[PDB]
């Protein structure tokens, strides 16, 4: 089998930069190398075949240079919609092998999150559990801290957070800290607050609601 | 315009045979320049070429999987299939259709048509459809959504107003809970004035359960 | 400090020099009527010519510039029959372009057909294990018919597929029939591929038509030098560096007369 070592595992570049991704072979197969762009949740789309020839339909800012065992994919003037994971493929001899992939992340100016808190539904409380959801929307960068307060009591191991893939348009993240309680515990306390500290905020934001 | 669509069970039990099927639209499966291929992708990992097949029926299997892999075609149905025997926990991945174009005169082949992809979890646990509860909105822009909870296995796919509302929608990754069930929220920011006028129904589709819930917020 | 005068001739004193003449270097592997003198040769200095052609039936060599560089420093090529036997095919194709005394074909290849016109071509599998201590140069061909009917008339109806497999290589190939610009009075084409087979390794050809099977395999004799030129050859003059213009004769560490001259040569300036 032909090992494909593909460099830059992850990288950050600003809109308009000239990004270069490299792929190196264990053999020399006369440029039987293809490049694929895979956006989140989608199948990989073919960008470049035969090392240097553009696939019909892809923009002109994608280039492919390489000879023998070393090949480079190049994106001149990087655009925000180019956020994806790029793979090199060896097309010389089956079993076909791929590179480990390169996650290309977009670097933009810092943006503050819009914080929303959502009480649990009356319908869900019938199940016996309560889910209080806090939303941080369209912020940059990725790092953010969410604190849960129930009657001004700090909460520990009942939270669970998850952030989205950064947007194809504005390159912003959004995460959801969803605090899970029991109905009995939920009906015991009144004030439920979500406190957010983010680097583009100056002062931490707290969004609260009262049970009754 | 050649198009490929994956069709198969969303989960299989351990030490069983996983079976999928590719329906090829916009072209005959007897094209002289097409190697119909299968490629899988473990979630968070890289791509792994499984095998390919020609209209003549000749096949090439990946040597690691050659013992457990069988690929066949159905010329009458315009389809080809993949059967992975003795499935282990490592075979949990997304499986893709792919067509390798042999049209290039300089003998440079490439995958130029991919299926959407179908996740196949493997586990002993039986599947369960999701429960969906609203995220009430409670001027500027307001945020509303609906919380999809307690389903298995992945994946679940959320729409808003039957796909006619896409701008401002964030559907979060699934989180596995202590129960072994998944939960996710789908949010959307809308004009606070549009709250009373426009209705917002979220379309939760769970193909592993054949269930599809529609929740109005 | 840098020589600027060269010899307008190829100094062949002390080294075995072969002027390929009207045959291209890659023709020695396939064997068109113009490489019958050089199907098995040995040389220290190989000299190509502009008129030499690697081909008689119009086509191309896949990955040809890499193979030419292998052949330029081969010291020659030795041949050996791969011992292929066939039953149920014509096994004797011919074309007017490759002409010896009438229609013929490549001396080292065999054009395979169905028995009669539009008859079926059965799925075959042929193998060859490199018995020697040297890697075996192995060449096969893919014939692109001029029409779908020609491919049907020659090898029968249905899709054709040629697969080549070694321990370090495995890929399948397909013919693309179509009308191409008339070269040598023909629109069909024959493309030649190649690979290197290791010792104690086995190549395997599986096919059902459109397959130009090889008869013999090539082996490299040693080391040599390969240039293309139009200058005459001199036997009395002795040189160590050569280029397309001729011979570089200098003791200076540099030179500025050609950038890609082969052989022990001063650095380009
Ligand atoms: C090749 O195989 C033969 C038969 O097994 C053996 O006698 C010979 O030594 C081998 N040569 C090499 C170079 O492996």
């Amino acid at each position: 089998d032909i090992v494909m070592t593909q460099s830059p595992s992850s990288l950050s570049a600003s809109v308009g930069d000239r990004v270069t991704i490299t792929c190196r072979a264990s053999q020399s197969f006369s440029s039987h190398l293809n490049w694929y762009q895979q956006k989140p949740g989608r199948a990989p789309d073919l960008l470049i075949y035969a090392a240097s020839s553009l696939h019909s339909g892809v923009p002109s800012r994608f280039s492919g240079s390489g000879s023998g065992t070393d090949f480079t994919l190049t994106i001149s003037s990087l655009q925000p919609e180019d956020f994806a994971v790029y793979y090199c493929q060896q097309s010389y001899s089956v079993p076909y092998t791929f590179g480990q992939g390169t996650k290309l992340q977009i670097k933009r100016t810092v943006a503050a999150p819009s914080v929303f808190i959502f009480p649990p539904s009356d319908e869900q409380l019938k199940s016996g559990t309560a889910s209080v959801v806090c939303l941080l929307n369209n912020f940059y960068p990725r790092e953010a801290k969410v604190q849960w307060k129930v009657d001004n009591a700090l909460q520990s191991g009942n939270s669970q957070e998850s952030v989205t893939e950064q947007d194809s348009k504005d390159s912003t993240y959004s995460l959801s800290s969803t605090l899970t309680l029991s109905k009995a515990d939920y009906e015991k306390h009144k004030v439920y607050a979500c406190e957010v500290t983010h680097q583009g905020l100056s002062s931490p934001v707290t969004k609260s609601f009262n049970r009754g | 315009q050649v198009q490929l669509v994956e069709s198969g069970p969303g989960l299989v039990k351990p030490s069983q045979t996983l079976s999928l099927t590719c329906t090829v639209s916009g072209g005959s499966i007897n094209s002289s320049h097409s190697f119909w291929s299968w490629i899988r992708q473990p979630a968070g990992k890289g791509l792994e070429w499984i095998g390919r097949i020609y209209s003549t029926g000749n096949s090439n299997y990946n040597p690691s999987l050659k013992s457990r892999v069988t690929i066949s075609l159905d010329t009458s149905k315009n389809q080809f299939s993949l059967k992975l025997s003795s499935v282990t926990a490592a075979d949990t991945a997304v499986y893709y259709c792919a067509r390798e174009s042999l049209w290039n005169p300089d003998y440079y082949y490439y995958m130029d048509v991919w299926g959407k992809g179908t996740l196949v979890t493997v586990s002993s646990a039986s599947f369960k459809g999701p429960s969906v509860f609203p995220l009430a909105p409670s001027g500027g822009t307001a945020a509303l959504g609906c919380l999809v909870k307690d389903y298995f296995p992945e994946p679940v796919t959320v729409s808003w107003n039957s796909g006619a509302l896409t701008s401002g929608v964030h559907t979060f990754p699934a989180v596995l809970q202590s129960s072994g069930l998944y939960s996710l929220s789908s949010v959307v920011t809308v004009p606070s004035s549009s709250l009373g006028t426009q209705t917002y129904i979220c379309n939760v589709n769970h193909k592993p359960s054949n269930t599809k819930v529609d929740k109005k917020v | 400090t840098v020589e600027r005068t060269n010899i307008p001739r190829i100094c062949s004193k002390g080294k075995r020099t072969v002027d390929l003449g009207q045959c291209g270097l890659l023709g020695t592997i396939t064997g068109p009527p113009q490489c019958d003198q050089f199907l098995e040769f040995s040389a220290d200095l190989i000299i190509e010519r502009r008129e030499g052609s690697d081909v008689c039936y119009p086509g191309k060599f896949v990955n040809e510039e890499a193979l030419r560089q292998i052949l330029r420093e081969s010291g020659g090529i030795d041949k050996e029959a791969m011992g292929f036997t066939y039953s149920g095919i014509r096994t004797n194709g011919a074309t007017s372009a490759c002409r010896r005394s009438g229609s013929s074909f490549y001396a080292e290849m065999k054009w395979l057909l169905s028995n009669t016109d539009n008859a079926a071509f059965p799925q075959m599998t042929k193998s060859y294990k490199n018995t020697r201590k040297s890697p075996a140069l192995i060449v096969w061909g893919i014939h692109h018919s001029v029409s779908t009917a020609e491919q049907t008339k020659l090898y029968g109806s249905g899709n054709k597929l040629v697969t080549v497999g070694s321990s370090n290589y495995q890929q399948s190939f397909v013919p693309s029939p179509g009308a191409r610009p008339q070269v040598n009075g023909l629109s069909g084409r024959i493309d030649f591929h190649w690979l290197m087979l290791n010792p104690n390794d086995t190549v395997t050809f599986s096919f059902n038509g459109a397959f130009i099977a090889p008869d013999r395999a090539s082996f490299l004799r040693g080391k040599s030098m390969g240039i293309q030129s139009g200058v005459q050859v001199d036997a009395n003059c002795e040189g160590d560096c050569y280029h397309s213009g001729g011979t570089i004769i200098s003791n200076l560490p540099f030179q500025n007369i050609d950038s890609r001259a082969v052989g022990k040569c001063p650095r380009y300036v």
